[PDB]
Formats: C-alpha cells, structure tokens, sequence
C-alpha cells in the first residue's frame, strides 16, 4: 500500500539512519537478526511501508545507504541491528569527498549516482503505491550534501509527483566543525529550494541545548541527538503505520503546511523530554504535552519563533486521547498568543491522532512549525558566505574542478530572494489585495 | 390496574437509571487511568547508550 | 420502504459505525448477522438466517475501512460494500474531485445501482460526509452529481458536517467547504448541518462528559437519524416518511439548509429528577443551547418547522405545546408562512445502547427547522475563505492537480448570491 | 473595561465583489 | 371508501363500532341476540359463505404503513384483501401524489373495485367517503375518486366526513394549498359535506369527557359514533323515518350550501355520569351547546339556515317537537327570518348498545364561512410570494388552477355572507 | 398554588439551607428525595417517588455552593438549581452589578423561566439576600430589575438583611446598602428587613443561649417563612395567601418596608413550665424586645399590621387579643387606618427540628406590621453613608468597576426623598 523509502547520505546521515532503523525495528517488534518476534497483530499489518518479507518472517529494511569511505559502512554493519540491512543496498564508492561540495557534486557524484539511481529505482518499483521518498543527510559535508542534493534533483526529475522529505542538519556559528560550511550550505539550500518538496531544518545547537537544559544529561554524545532525530521521524511517520481517530499522511501535512511552493522549510520539536530524576515531580496530562510542545527552548533549530510569525503549524499525536482536550488546547494556544500568528490565514494549526505511542510512553506529540523566523538561519549563513566569498577564499578548491563564480553568485542571490520573500510574507498587509 | 402498571414501569425504569449511574461512574474512573500519561523505565535507558 | 445510506469519508463511516450499531441493537440482530419484519428497511433477508445492511462504506484511506473489516462486525458487513482506496485525498477537495474520485466513483456507483435494484419500496438516499476533508468533500460531490443525473427525483438527504467557527482541525476547510457547498446547493435535496463544537458544548453541558471523543458525537448523530427514521420503521399515531421534509421545509429550490436540535439530551443523574413532559421537551428544542449547529436563530426568522415525537406522546400535548410556543413572542416566523409546523408522532421510545451516556427516557423530540441564521453561518465562513483567497494562498495545490481559478471565483459568487437570497427571503 | 466594552456588529469585510444579486426572483 | 392515514384510522374505528353494533365478532361471524340485527345487514355487509359477513368497504391509500396498522389490530381480519387498493411510492403530504403526479395508477384499480362493489348490490343508496383533508393521498385518492364517481353515478348521494385543516396549529406547512384545492373540487362534485377538525375533538376530550391522554382512538370513536348516528335510520325502524336524501333535501336550501357543523350527544365524564339524567331536554341542551360541536365555527357568530336532529330510543315525539320549537323560539335572533321551522326531527327506537337515548345534530349555518376566509387569507399570503409553488407547479400543471379555486372559495364565502 | 424561592448570596443560601431543611422535615420528605398534597407549593413530584424543590441557589464564590453540593442534602437538590460563579464581588456593589453580574444574571433568569414553566399557579417570587455584601446587593438587584421587567404583575417579596446600627462585619457596607435600596424601591413589592443584632438579642433573651451563631438566626428566619406560607400549604379556619400582603399592608406605592416578630420563641423547660395562651403570645409579639429589626415602634405610628396564627387557635381569642392590643395606648395607630389588622388562622402547629432548641408549641404567632421607624433606620444609615462619602473614601473601587458619581448623588437624594415621604406619611 502506502510506501516510504529511506535514503541516508554521508556519515551523519548514516548514523541517523542507523539510530532510526534501530528505533523502528524496536517499534515493529523485529529482532536485531531480522525476524519477527513481537506479540500483537498490529505490528504486522503496516510493516510493508518499511520492510519486505523475505523468508520465514524475515523483514529487510527498505533503505538505501550512501557514502564515499568504507568506515561508515563498516560501522553501520558492525553495530546492533546491522544484520538487517541488505548488502546490495550499500551503493558505495571508496575515494571520499573530503568536505567538498564540488567533489561530491561533479567529480565523484557523477559516476556513483548512476549506481545509486539503479538501486533506488529497483527499490521504488519494488513497491505497489509509493507514498514518497525520505532522505536524511547533512549540508556541511561533501558526500552527504553535494551527492545528496544531486540525488534529490535526479529523483525529482524522474518521479515528479511523489513526496519528498529532507531531514537536513545545517551548520551554526556557535559550533562550527569545518571551515567550508557556508560554501556547502548555501549551494545545498539553492538546490533544496527548487527540488525538495519540504525540508525540516536541524542543527546541533538546539539538540545540545535540549540535552543540557531539558534532559539534563551529563554527556550528550551524538547518540542522544540521533535518537531525538529518529523519534522526530518516527512521530512524523506514525500516522501511516497505525490506526487512529484522525489520519494524516505526509501529503496531508504538506498541503496543510505549505501555502506557497518555496515556503517549505519547517522547524520541528518533540514532546515530552524530561530527566529521570525530575520525572517524578511533573504532572502527566495533555496540557503538559501541548505546553512543552509550543515552548521555544524545545525547538530543534537555532531560530526563535518569537522573532517572527507562525504562518502555519501542525502537531502529530500518538496514544489514546480525547479529541476535545487536543482541540481546546490548540484553540487556547492559537487565541492567546495572537501576535505570533499571521493574519491572512485563520486556523493556522492542523492536528491528527494516532492510537499507538512510542516505546516507554503512553502519549506523546510532534510539532511542525512553518515559521517566517527560520530565515534567521539563512541570513546567519549568508553573512558568513559573503564575508568569505568577498576575496575568493578557498575558491580554487571549487573553480579548480569545473565550477565558476556564477554558481556562487546564483546561490547567494537565490538565498537572498528566499529570505526577502519570507520577510515580505511576514509583514504582509493583512486585509487588502491588488 | 392501569395505574399499578404505570407504577411498576416507572419503578422498573428507575432501576435502569440507577444501574446506568454506576456504569458511568465506572467509566469515568477507567478513563482517568487510560488518558493519563506515564513514563516507563525502558524509555530513559534509550539515552546514553552509545559513546561515539 | 427500504432506505439505503452512503458514508463518504473518515467522518462518514464512523457515523456509520455508530448508526449501524444502533440499528443492530434496535432490531435485535447479532453481530454475526442473524436474529436469535421491520428490519427490511435497513437489512435485507439474504438466504435464511442472515441480514446484510443496505449501505456502502467508501473512503480513500483504507486504515479505518480495514479496521472495520477486522473488528467486531466482521460478519455483519459484507466486504463488497466496503470500498477503500490506496491513497488519501489529503484534505483536498480538488484531488478527490478530479484525480482520485474519477477511478473510485464508478465502482461505488455500480454497487449502489444493485443495492437500489434489490430494494422494492425505495424511499430515498441519505448521505454522511464532512465537507472539511478531501474525500468526503471532493468525491462526495461527484457521487452526488452522478446520483442526481442517474436518478433525479429520488430524495437525497444530506447530513453534512461543517467546520466550527473557532474550533478547527486543519487550515484549508474554507476552500473545501465553499467548493462543496457550491454543488450541494443545486444537487442535494435537503441538507442538515452538523457542527462539532455544538455537540461538544452539548456533551459538556447536558451529558456532563468531561473528556468526550468522536464516538459520543457519532452516537448522538445516530440517535438523531434513528429518531427521524423510526416513524418510517415503526407504526405510530401519526407517521411520516422521507418525502415530507422536501415539501414541508423547502419553499424555494435553492434554500435547503436545516438546523438540527434534539431534546432531551440528558444524563442518568440529570434525568433522575426532571419530570419529562411534552411541554418542556418541546421548549428545550427551541432554545439555541440545544442545537447541533453553532448558530443563534434569534438573529433570524423561522421559515418552517418539523417536529418528531417518540415514546409516550399524545397529540393533545404536542398541540398544547405548539400553541403555547406560537402565542409567545420570543420566537418569530416570517410573515408569508402563517402555518410553519410539521408534526409527527411515533410509539416506540428511543432505544438505549449499553455503553452510551444518554439516559433512557419515555419521550423525546427531534427537530428539523429552517431559518435565516444560515445566512449568518455562510457569511462567517465566507469571511475566512475570502481572507485566504485575497493573496491566493494554498490555491497552487488545487490549480496544479487539475482545477483552475474560475471554479474558485464561481463558487465564491454562488455563495454570495446565496447570501443575498437569504437576506432577501427573510424580508 | 474588557467586561464593560460595548459589542460591535459589522460584517468582517470581503472582496470588492459585492455586486452579485440574489438568484431568487425579487418580490 | 376511505383514503389516506386519517381515513384508514377513522374507517377502522367506524367498522369496529358498526361490527359490534350488528353483533359480529372480529372473525366475521354473527353472534347477536335480537332478530332486528339481521334484517338490515346488507346495508354494510355481504354474506360470503357459512354465515361470514365482510364489510362493503374499499381500503385505499399510497403507503403500506396505515394498512399494516389497520390489519394488525383487532377487527382487521374482516376486511376482504381484494379491496386493498394499494400503491408503493408514498404521499408525503404532497398534492403531486393525489390528482396529476403519483395517484393515477391507483385511481383505476379502485374504480374497478368500487364498480364491482356497487353493481353487486341491488339498489345502491349512496357513497360515503371518509378521508383526511391536509394530507396528500387522503385528499388525493379520496376526492379524485369522488370526481370520477360523480360522472359514472350522478343520482346517488355523496357524503364526506372531511377533517378540515387543523385550526390553531397546523399538522402540515402546505395545509392552505391542499385544503383550498380540495374545497374547490368538493363544492362542485360532493352532494353533502360534514366539516370536522381536531381542535373541537381535543376540546371535547378536555371539558366534556375529562380524559387525560385522548389519543386518536377516542377521536375516531367520536367520529364513528357520529357516523352511526347519521346512518342509523336506514338499519332500524322508528316512529318517524329519515334517510340520507331526507336530510339532504331538508338541509340544503341552495346547491352550494352543503357544509355542516356537527355534534353528538350525550357526552358525559365517568365522574359526572352519576349526576346527570337521561331525558330529551338533557339531550337538547347538550346538543345546542357551542362547546359540543365538532367544528371551529361558533353558531353565535352567524345564523342557522337549517338544522337537523336525529334521535335514538323509545321517546315521546311530542316532547321532541316542543323542545325543538322552544329552542327555536327562545334564540330567535340566531335563526334566519324568511324560513320558518329551521329544524327537522326524526325518531328511531333502536339506540346504540348500552344506552337508552341519543341524538346527532346537523346544522347548516352561515357561521362556518369564518373558516373559509381564515384559510383563504393564509393561501393568498403564500401565493403572493409564490412559496412552496415549485413542489406543485413543476409536478404537471399551471398556476391558473390555483387562481380559479381561490376565486370559487371566495364566492362560497360571499354566498354564505349574503344570507347572514 | 405554588411559590418559587430564589436565594442570592452566601447569607441567602445559608438561609435557604435552613429553610429547605425545615420544609423537608415538615412535609415528611427524606433528604434523599422521596417519602418513606400539601407539598405542592415547595416541591415538584417527578416520575414516581421523587420530589424536587422549586428553588435556585446562586452565588459567585463556589465554596458554600459545593459545600451544599457535598453535604447530606445532595440527592434532594439537583445540579441545575445550584448556580455558582468563579469570583465574588468582594463587598462591592459595582463589581456584582456591572462587571460580574452581567454574565451570571442570564443563567439564573432562564432557569427561573423553566421553573415557572413547570408551575401553573405561581403565586409569586420571594427573595433571600443581604444588602451588606457584594453578590447579594448588586446582581441581586439586577435580577430583581429583570424579573420586574419580564413578569411585572406577579408578587416579589423581599426578606433582606440590612446592616445593624452599631454591629458590623464590613466597612463599605453603607455604599452597598444605599445603592441596593435605590433599586429596591420601584421593584420590590413588599420588603421585610431582618437585622442581625435583633435576632442575637432574641436568642440571648428568649432562648438564653450565651453563644449563638448564624445557624440559629437562619432557623428562626426559616420558622418565620414557614409560619408565613403555612396558610398556602395547610387548611385553616381563616386562611390568607401571599397576594394579601400587598393589598392589606402597603398603603402607598413607595412605602413597602415591614417589621417582623415571632412568638413564642421558647426553650423546652420554659415551655413545660409556663402556659402558652393566645393572649400572651399576641402581647409578646408586639413588644420591641421581640422584633427582628433594631427599631422601636413607639417612636413611630402603626399604619398596618398582619397576623398569622397556627395550631389550636379559635377566632374569638384572636379577636379579644387584637381588641386588647387596639385599646391599649402604649402603642398608637395612625389616624388614617381605623381597621389596621389582617388576621390569619391555620390548623397546623409549627414543626420542630431535632437538634434545635425550640420546643413543640401548641400555637404560635408571626406578625408583620408597617410603621414609621423605618424612617429612623434609613436616616441613621444615611447619616453614616454621608459621613464616609464626604472624604471620597473607597470611591475609587466603585468608579474603576464602572460606576460614576451621578448614581451616588441620585441614590443620596432618593433616600432623602424616602425620608421626606416617611416623615409626611406619619403626620
Ligand atoms: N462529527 C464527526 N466529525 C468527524 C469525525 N471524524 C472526522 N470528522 C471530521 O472530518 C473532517 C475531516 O475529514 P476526515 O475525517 O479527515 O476524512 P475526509 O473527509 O475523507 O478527509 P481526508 O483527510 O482527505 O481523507 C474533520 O474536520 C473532522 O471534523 C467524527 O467521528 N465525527
Ligand atoms: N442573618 C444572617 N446573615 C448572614 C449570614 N451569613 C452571612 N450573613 C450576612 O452577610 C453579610 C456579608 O455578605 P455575605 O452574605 O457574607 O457575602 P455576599 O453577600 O455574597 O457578598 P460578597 O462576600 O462581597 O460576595 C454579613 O454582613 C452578614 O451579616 C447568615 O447565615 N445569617
Ligand atoms: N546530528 C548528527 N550530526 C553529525 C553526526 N555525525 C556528524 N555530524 C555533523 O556533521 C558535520 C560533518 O559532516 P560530515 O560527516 O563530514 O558529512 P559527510 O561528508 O557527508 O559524511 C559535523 O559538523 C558534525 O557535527 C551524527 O551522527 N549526528
Ligand atoms: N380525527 C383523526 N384525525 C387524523 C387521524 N390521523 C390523521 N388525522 C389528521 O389528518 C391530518 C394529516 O393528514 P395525513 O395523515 O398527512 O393525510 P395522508 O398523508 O394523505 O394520509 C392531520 O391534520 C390530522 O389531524 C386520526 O386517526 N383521527
Ligand atoms: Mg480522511
Ligand atoms: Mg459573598
């Protein structure tokens, strides 16, 4: 029936995919060796969206992994739940991009993306009703950003009507790992604004802040951050895999969240997230879910929605609830904070309910916010880009491989028009027409 | 005889109403536990499981 | 006197679940499909010792349909009457009206053809759908169009669900509501609005349910449907059929929008002390606090009225109650309708379902009226459709799937003309 | 003052397309 | 002949009462005591086989509901199934049904039935129709059959016990349209029409009977008792006889003036039954009371053209005549001047079972035109705004029929007014 | 014959608790709702074996209301009649008359609408409240205004609790009392004041209880109301209903201000020792030491007087007692009413509540007269109103809640006009 494929690009994408497949395998009741050993029948009815039945209850994940250096693939194989992935889905080269968008987009991607296309097309035709593609990757690296964007472009060229999600992490100044982050990020955004159906912006700033303040973990390694991202993706997909009182597919969320085709950049959060020593003190009710859902410090981007307006919003709910409480909480939050919601769209919020909660919980929530304050990140990256690009810094690593300055100018211009369009839609006059 | 029939029916109907009262009170108590969130210890073991 | 019902959308078939549960418990039909002769209007005697309902559950998302196929009533409903697609319309009247509807409309239609062919004294059709969604609004309108062109004069009662003024579940209900009402205006014979916020208010106030869910709402809707169908199914002092509401409530072809109210909605504790009488239950059906649509009829003028009485009700008491209502000036009628009532009395009291919250009662009233506050409802929805249409928001989806802007404009002007009609007639 | 404010009764604005008349025959 | 839901219910009660009066059980067998019961059975029943009597009735409507309700109850086993003229689409209180949209395929089978039924008897004394007046098929099949019957059989009498549109509250929103059109057909074709309404029946159960919950059973019992009182003299002897034609010629001074306001006596509560007497004055004073008539027409607001009083039981004719003369003399202002002796009396020696004395009143007065103007005004208000017209005009005719009927109803108001 | 009683404020509904306890005890109705035809005027018989009072409790704070909801009389009262707000007026006429009362007044009045719809022979309303508080003064006056507008002709008695001359529990109570009396004039039909210090003195002297509380005061007030409505409830040799208070005791439209007295108020031992004939119980009811308003009638003139008798009372003895009262010159009547008495005789003796202090009495007298000391009471209150109004004290609260100085001034001059009226009538 409805089908979702997972695509992982680069080291970050591979680790996030590993964590996501771990949590999904736990949710659907399959063991690390690939066979089903669950209890209820609800764990069999909707596993076709992620698994193919091979032999004797063997379910192989419907994923395609990507990289350019063997270390990531070997780490994926050696970890737990590493014996479920099909070896043929490891489309792969062994040279390495090396934090270079041009290397992963023109020199190395050009020969490996054909094998990627073979694998992904065999996968996409291996299903009956493909619901959409799902890609997770980075925008700072070379083999995840460049090759990932090229795959996005090729897939959008081949399958135009299918859906497309992108869980893309963006660089941020407080934690900058490499030096050429703006060069990769600007061109990656230039590609995504034209190819991706919708984007969900992530960054390690908000993940680290969530772990430090909310979870209060001593040592928030990448495992916790990948777990948070995986929980976000699972709560995004939950509606398809389990029955509920109100269903909402990815297309429904996209049409209820995107008012204009270029406004497809969302800021996301998860609820609840509390410390083990502090979970005793707190009440466990739906208002506690909603109140932490709307909090700015719970968001997973380094952009405060308080600095802008909410264009549209969506909330994904899991577990048995009363629709009355959800609806009244949404109405209350929408009516009280009246200045943070754009005026030419009444009822900016979409809601849905699912009857199956994630492991360890009885109820949870996932929030999608299409805000006009997201262009803060784009400006914050473009300033570093135009400061670095002023005197052709690190440029020979790109022009010495085929690119020209015109690509950089076009990426900068596109990013600037995107932020200008977001700004104009923020302060758009409420009640007029021309 | 007609009047005694009415008094029998209302007495019968009153018994159903009282039984309905107890059933509703049971449902409200049941919904209190079902609609209340709670965190299992297996949820907290998810964090800090890898070094990286 | 068989009536067949079609349920379009995720909202329609949950109402169908509640309605068919009520019908099965009311006619004593076990969930396996057989009793341990009035059932003919809802169930057809197939073979020996088996009853199959005269309904079709049609939807695009198959999760709820296969949940119905999996649950308790596996044997009652037959798998050929439950139509289910592969992909949703995704809150898009456009998608379900042009892309996906055109392939699913024909199968449901040629199933309903034989469903009606089985009937002998067919009264009419009646629909359940929510115009907020994509499948209920999108392909529901197409199915109504093709039913009208295939049958024409047969009754098509519309129990639709309109979005609440303040309570909302998505962002694009104005577009879907306008584009569905544009065709429902000229194809539905009689349409009854149902709002979710009003039923919430009724449950909080009357049934004192602190945390209600859609099941209670569906149970109340099923109670209303059973109350308006009981006179057809059961003998009474003064019984009416489906064709009554067309003639006695629709003075003009383009004015068919009926406010619904039910009385008494009362809980077990609250029913323990009220001496239920025809006078007070008639009175409680006129106040806006007991209506199923979030609108105030005091701002308008009543154009017609239909009253249904169930249980221990004699014509003397309804006569006295209606006369006393007419004498008082709290409500007012339009000057060209001196006699605007349509009363009906049935013998059997409403059956009480185990697990329901409504207390068993000796008498009850179901109301189907017509006023001009519907012109307030349509203007209120028109404001928030107009705000969005000002800057052409979300219309790219509709245009890209296969609509064009002209359909938006013509639907907008159709509702504007309906507004002018509503304010002209009430003069 | 929030409690004592007088209510307002105005149609909350539409397009300039107020020109359409009723589809019913006038009387 | 009975049409529609109201016609079916009143006919069921009427046949119940008549079958009990002639002493036949609900299975159709005679079990009476006196020999006076058998000698005039043929006026209502036919002997089939082995001493079984079937009513000379034609049950006829558009929906199976009323027929099922009639057949399920007691005395539902006496009706011959062949007389069950029977449609399948429904009425829905709709004009359309009843003269050009849903009734023609039944008007013909009922024509065959009534022809076969009327040719069976040797001297048909007349036709009697009980029907509703606010419904679709009760009016429709009923008085369309009245129309076709008059063409085939002009001399025979036609009696209609019509129930006029309910007066203060309306069962049907479209009641003015249905009532006005039916009255235009009735004035031209029906020989004599008894006017009834549920308002007067409800008031009678309020005050005189003091019942708590008077369902249609009591109202139909009242109407059936009135019917039996009207048709009593045909079946039993008496000191002064009078059949339907007697009343028609002594009650109708002009051919269009044949609407009658009717009452029945005695009607006493079971608590007040121990306190009243049983004498001719006790019948006359209760009969002439305005709060006893079965129509919403106050005789004090008009003038009595002619009146009739059919008495039952062993009584002195001198007392009846002197009581009629006294009531005529004392209320001299309510009786028309150019016509003396406005009342006719007839005596039958057989009263209803369980009683000694009884009387039924028929009064042709110009106070009934109050109801005609009340209905006409409601029609003009609706017709001017063309409300509910689409349901009727598109069904197969023209507005001219509506206009002609309103004008004739208006003329009927004027002629009654002339003799006021 | 039916009467519906409304209780406004904390004092009003505590008095209601006492009154309805006595009403249930006297008619043999268990607190659960059912007995183990005199009950008609206070209770409504629903279904089979269940009686509901014809009363509404309304208040702005929920503490006392849900204390009533929690106590023994839980199943007797039913959740519809106990109106409860969220925040109280907090000793402020302006708050409860303009800000909070506007939202709670409609619910009380449309509950009263159906309460009267249940009734058929409504004698009239009667109110229980205290003018010293905020809720009882402001929105109580608003409810009286709207009741006078909606019904008009029906009777509206008032049993108010005016502040004591020297004993007080509040500071801004002169403002509340004056502003409540300004609207109580043209709307209340008959006003019977009940003062707190007077009943305290009665309890200290008659029942010799050193440490009384509000419950004893409420018990005595409930006994007075019961002895007042016993004529409607029970058969007597010479009965007198509610409508006779207006005609026989109100000589002028703006003079409706009544004293109340009761006799005998006795303990068990004193009841055993001393005989209770008609003569002394009539004598004791006329001394100022047995009055429920702290005023002395010897400072004024008796304009009218009403007398209620219960139990073993014959007309000859009440005639002799009223004659001896008339001839004694210690009290003087006005010249203008040569026959200024209204006697009423009933057969039912007053009932006793177990746990109380009043003993079983063969005969009792409840007197309601009209005098000129009302002018003294109002002048004494007006003087200390004007003293505190001189320095603009506490006025900012009232102005902020939505008032101004115009109504202050007009209330001042209205009580001045009342003073002039009471002075001229006594001459
Ligand atoms: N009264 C009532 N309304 C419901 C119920 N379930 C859903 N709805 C309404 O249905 C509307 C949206 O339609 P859906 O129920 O999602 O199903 P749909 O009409 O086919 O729309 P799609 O999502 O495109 O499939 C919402 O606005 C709800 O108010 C229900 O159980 N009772
Ligand atoms: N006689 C009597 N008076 C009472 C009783 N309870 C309260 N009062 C009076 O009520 C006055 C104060 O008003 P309350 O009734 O307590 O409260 P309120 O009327 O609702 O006004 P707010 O407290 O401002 O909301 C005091 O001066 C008391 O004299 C009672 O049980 N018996
Ligand atoms: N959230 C998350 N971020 C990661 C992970 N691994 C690497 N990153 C981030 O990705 C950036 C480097 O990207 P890189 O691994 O070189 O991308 P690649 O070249 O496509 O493999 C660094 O700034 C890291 O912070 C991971 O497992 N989770
Ligand atoms: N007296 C009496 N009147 C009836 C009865 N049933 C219906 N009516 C009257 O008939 C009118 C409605 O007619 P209706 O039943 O709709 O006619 P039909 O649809 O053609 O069968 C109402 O005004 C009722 O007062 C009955 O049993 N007895
Ligand atoms: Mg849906
Ligand atoms: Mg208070």
């Amino acid at each position: 029936m409805r089908e979702i494929v997972h695509i992982q690009g680069g080291q970050c994408g591979n680790q996030i995919g590993a964590k996501f497949w771990e949590v999904v395998s736990d949710e659907h009741g399959i063991d690390p060796t690939g066979t089903y050993h669950g209890d209820s029948d609800l764990q069999l009815e909707r596993i076709n969206v992620y698994f193919n039945e091979a032999t004797g209850g063997r379910y192989v994940p419907r994923a395609i992994l990507m990289d350019l250096e063997p270390g990531t693939m070997d780490s994926v194989r050696s970890g737990p739940y590493g014996q479920i992935f099909r070896p043929d889905n490891f489309v792969f080269g062994q040279t390495g991009a090396g934090n270079n968008w041009a290397k992963g987009h023109y020199t190395e991607g050009a020969e490996l993306i054909d094998s990627v296309l073979d694998v992904v097309r065999k996968e996409a035709e291996s299903c009956d009703c493909l619901q959409g593609f799902q890609v997770c990757h980075s925008l700072g690296g070379g083999t995840g950003s460049g090759m990932g964007t090229l795959l996005i472009s090729k897939i959008r060229e081949e399958y135009p009507d299918r859906m497309m999600l992108t869980f893309s992490v963006v660089p941020s100044p407080k934690v900058s790992d490499t030096v050429v982050e703006p060069y990769n990020a600007t061109l990656s955004v230039h590609q995504l604004v034209e190819n991706a159906d919708e984007c969900m912006v992530l960054d390690n700033e908000a993940l680290y802040d969530i772990c430090f303040r909310t979870l209060k973990l001593t040592t928030p390694t990448f495992g916790d951050l990948n777990h948070l991202i995986s929980a976000v993706m699972s709560g995004i997909t939950c509606c398809l895999r389990f029955p509920g009182q109100l269903n909402a597919d990815l297309r429904k969320l996209a049409v209820n969240l995107i008012p204009f085709p270029r406004l497809h950049f969302f800021m996301v959060g998860f609820t609840p997230l509390t410390s083990r020593g502090s979970q005793q003190y707190r009440a466990l009710t739906v208002p506690e879910l909603t109140q932490q859902m709307w909090d700015a410090k719970n968001m997973m981007c380094a952009a405060d929605p308080r600095h802008g307006r909410y264009l549209t919003a969506s909330a994904l709910f899991r577990g048995r609830m009363s629709t009355k409480e959800v609806d009244e909480q949404m109405l209350n939050v929408q009516n009280k904070n009246s200045s943070y919601f754009v005026e030419w769209i009444p009822n900016n919020v979409k809601s849905s309910v699912c009857d199956i909660p994630p492991k360890g919980l009885k109820m949870s929530a996932t929030f999608i916010g299409n805000s006009t304050a997201i262009q803060e990140m784009f400006k914050r990256v473009s300033e570093q880009f135009t400061a670095m690009f002023r005197r052709k810094a690190f440029l020979h690593w790109y022009t010495g491989e085929g690119m020209d300055e015109m690509e950089f100018t076009e990426a900068e211009s596109n990013m600037n028009d995107l932020v200008s369009e977001y700004q104009q839609y923020q302060d758009a006059s409420a009640e007029e027409e021309g | 005889r007609v009047d005694d029939f009415k008094k029998a029916q209302m007495a019968r109907a009153s018994e159903i109403l009282k039984k309905q009262q107890e059933e509703k009170a049971e449902r409200d108590k049941h919904l209190a536990s079902l609609y209340r969130n709670k965190m299992a210890p297996e949820f907290f073991t998810q964090f800090g499981t890898s070094h990286r | 006197r068989e009536v067949i019902s079609i349920h379009i959308g995720q909202a329609g078939i949950q109402v169908g679940n509640a309605c068919w549960e009520l019908y099965c418990l009311e006619h004593g039909i076990q969930p396996d499909g057989q009793m341990p002769d009035a059932f003919n209007t809802f169930f057809s005697e197939t073979g020996a010792g088996k009853h199959v309902p005269r309904c079709i559950f049609l939807d695009l998302e198959p999760t709820v349909v296969d949940e119905v196929r999996t649950g308790t009533y596996r044997q009652l409903f037959h798998p050929e009457q439950l139509i289910s697609g592969k992909e949703d319309a995704a809150n898009n009247f456009a998608r379900g009206h042009y892309t996906i509807g055109k392939e699913i409309v024909d199968l449901a239609l040629d199933r309903i053809r034989k469903l009606a062919d089985n009937c002998t004294g067919l009264q009419g059709f009646l629909v359940f759908n929510a115009v907020g969604g994509g499948t209920g609004s999108g392909l529901g309108s197409l199915l109504l169009e093709r039913l009208s062109v295939d049958y024409g004069k047969k009754s098509k009662l519309g129990f639709t669900v309109y979005p609440s003024p303040q309570v909302s579940t998505a962002v694009v209900e104005p577009y879907n509501s306008v584009l569905s009402t544009h065709s429902l205006l000229e194809h539905t014979d009689v349409a009854v609005m149902l709002d979710n916020e009003a039923i919430y208010d009724i449950c909080r106030r009357s049934l004192d349910i602190e945390r209600p869910t859609y099941t209670n709402l569906n149970r109340l809707i099923a109670q209303v449907i059973s109350s308006l169908t009981a006179s057809l199914r059961f003998d009474g002092a003064l019984n009416v059929d489906i064709t009554e509401f067309q003639t006695n409530l629709v003075p003009y072809p383009r004015i068919h929008f009926m406010l619904s109210s039910y009385a008494p909605i009362i809980s077990a504790e609250k029913a323990y002390h009220e001496q239920l009488s025809v006078a007070e239950i008639t009175n409680a059906a006129f106040e806006p606090a007991s209506m199923m649509v979030k609108c105030d009829p005091r701002h308008g003028k009543y154009m017609a009225c239909c009253l249904m009485y169930r249980g221990d009700v004699v014509p003397k008491d309804v006569n006295a109650s209606v006369a006393t209502i007419k004498t008082k000036r709290t409500i007012q009628f339009v000057d060209w309708c001196p006699t605007g009532f349509k009363c009906g009395i049935n013998y059997q009291p409403p059956t009480v379902v185990p697990g329901g919250d409504l207390a068993k009662v000796q008498r009850a009233v179901c109301m189907i009226s017509n006023s001009t506050a519907i012109g307030e409802i349509f203007s209120r929805l028109d404001h928030k459709f107009d705000l969005m249409y000002a800057k052409r928001a979300f219309v790219h989806w509709y245009v890209g799937e296969g609509m064009e802007e002209g359909e938006f404009s013509e639907a907008r002007e159709d509702l504007a003309a309906l507004e002018k009609d509503f304010e002209e007639v009430g003069a | 003052s929030r409690y004592l404010q007088p209510p307002n009764n105005e149609e909350p604005w539409k397009m300039s397309k107020f020109k359409t008349g009723p589809k019913v025959t006038q009387y």
